[PDB]
């Protein structure tokens, strides 16, 4: 076994970042990010990905952002915004959470077990009581209202 | 590895008080917003004078940039904890110079 | 003993050209590199007693 | 509602210019405790006159 | 966290490669590597490191070498010598066995768990039904007798 | 005012409060006032 035929030794994939509706406008603010969640598989793969951070309202822990538990009826509650093409978490634990924009369904997906550039049917079940709405394929959320 | 820090800060003059105020002796003909919005003007380019003042002392006493949430000008609540590699900055010294023993 | 090495080509090869961090793209940086060679200066050869 | 605004800021931060290449260690300054009672040899100072 | 100091991400280990008697006499002969033992974890590490293997006598794999088992009777009948310097396991799987060399006891180590630069103890207890014999600290083996 | 973002220490209800200072009173009845407090600011909009 002297040959070695030809073979893949690493892969890069390049998107652009995410489509968002320019008239609907945007507004951020930055939270700090909480130490006890695993922030390098939320952050992973190059692919266009947002997802729903909650805050935690008292506690310790108070003023940080998390990603949003669907199953968790209080970080349903908590909701704050939306994460779009994070950061570099490694150099810096303060991310820009976004309150307000229009994102279409296919870059919002909450598990890490969820296909990409596919809408995830978790955040449609629960777009009610997330605060958000759903009009032509896009998602319209406000959280300082 | 080094990635900076970012502050920024607004403000704005409403619509009420750019008409309504003159001086408080005399009679002006509203024209006093130019002469207060000079001075702020000027006062947030001392802003970030005082800002980078601070950051640079605060390596320079202690080496360690901390920003904590309750804390005076960061009302956004952020967490900075920067270490950088100053060894042993104290010198110890149990008895100082003029303790005067005896 | 010395390590066969080039110390120019080593010092431009070690870092990553295909990654990307967790920005999904890549990112403006600059980055200089700096050679040090270590050798205990303090074991020293007894050249006394070569002129007794 | 007409209104006017101004916003100012940067990015920055300050960077030591080098370490030793021995062992990473940094040492061009240090802070000492050379005397407990100075003041004992200081001038006073005007109060804050606040109107 | 901001900068990440100073870390050591890269070692390199070089040695010099275990040093032999001249005047005893070298005496090599490449045999099979057996392809169902995990030969990736008895050529790591820089450190200067022989150990002994024994051929299959008989069977499906006669003619293959794999690493002996001092705990196997049977193993230790069937030696057949040392790999001294190390081998490129990747591309080929034939392996040169020195028959005849002397080697000092401190490069002789069996196990995975056993430190370099260190006599192995087992060899040392096993020795005369290994055929090795120790003379002034060094190995004396010649399994062309 | 029907929509501004306010900082939460210019906001006294009651004569016999403190100027300068955040209110306990506003801050107990802010879901009920449909006030939302997110870093320090009040956010309302009361067209919707």
């Amino acid at each position: 076994d002297k040959i070695q035929l030809f073979r893949t030794i690493g892969r890069v994939q390049y998107w652009e970042r995410v489509p968002r509706l320019h008239a609907y406008g945007v507004f951020a603010l930055p939270f700090p990010m909480d130490p006890d969640v695993e922030w390098g598989n939320w952050f992973a793969g190059p692919h266009p990905k947002a997802f729903l951070v909650s805050v935690h309202p008292s506690g310790p822990k108070a003023g940080h952002v998390y990603p949003t538990d669907l199953s968790d009826p209080d970080s349903v509650a908590n909701v704050i915004g939306m994460v779009l093409d994070g950061h570099d978490y490694e150099a810096d634990h303060n991310v820009t959470v976004t309150l307000r924009a229009a994102v279409p369904i296919e870059y919002v997906q909450q598990g890490i077990e969820a296909p990409p550039l596919q809408p995830d049917p978790a955040v449609l079940n629960a777009a009610p009581q997330l605060k958000l709405k759903v009009i032509k394929g896009h998602y319209f959320f406000d959280y300082t209202r | 590895t080094w990635s900076p820090l970012a502050f920024k800060e607004s403000r704005v003059w409403d619509e009420k008080e750019i008409l309504y105020l003159g001086r408080l002796a005399d009679e002006v003909q509203a024209g006093v917003i130019n002469e207060q919005i000079a001075e702020s003007l000027t006062w947030l380019m001392a802003r970030m004078r005082n800002r980078r003042r601070w950051l640079t002392w605060q390596v320079m006493r202690t080496g360690r940039i901390t920003i904590q949430p309750n804390d005076p000008y960061n009302p956004n609540g952020l967490k900075y904890v920067i270490d950088y590699g100053v060894t042993d900055i104290e010198l110890p010294l149990p008895q100082k110079f003029d303790a005067k023993d005896g | 003993m010395r390590v066969p090495i080039n110390i120019n080509n080593a010092l431009a090869r070690v870092r990553d050209p295909l990654s990307i961090g967790g920005l999904k793209f890549p990112t403006t940086k600059e980055i200089q590199e700096a050679v040090a060679a270590i050798a205990d200066k303090f074991n020293q050869e007894n050249d006394l007693v070569d002129r007794f | 509602p007409p209104y006017y605004a101004i916003i100012a800021g940067f990015h920055g931060l300050p960077q030591l210019s080098g370490y030793n290449t021995e062992d990473f260690s940094f040492h061009r300054f240090k802070w000492l405790k050379y005397a407990n009672n100075v003041q004992s040899y200081l001038p006073p100072f005007p109060p804050k006159v606040e109107l």
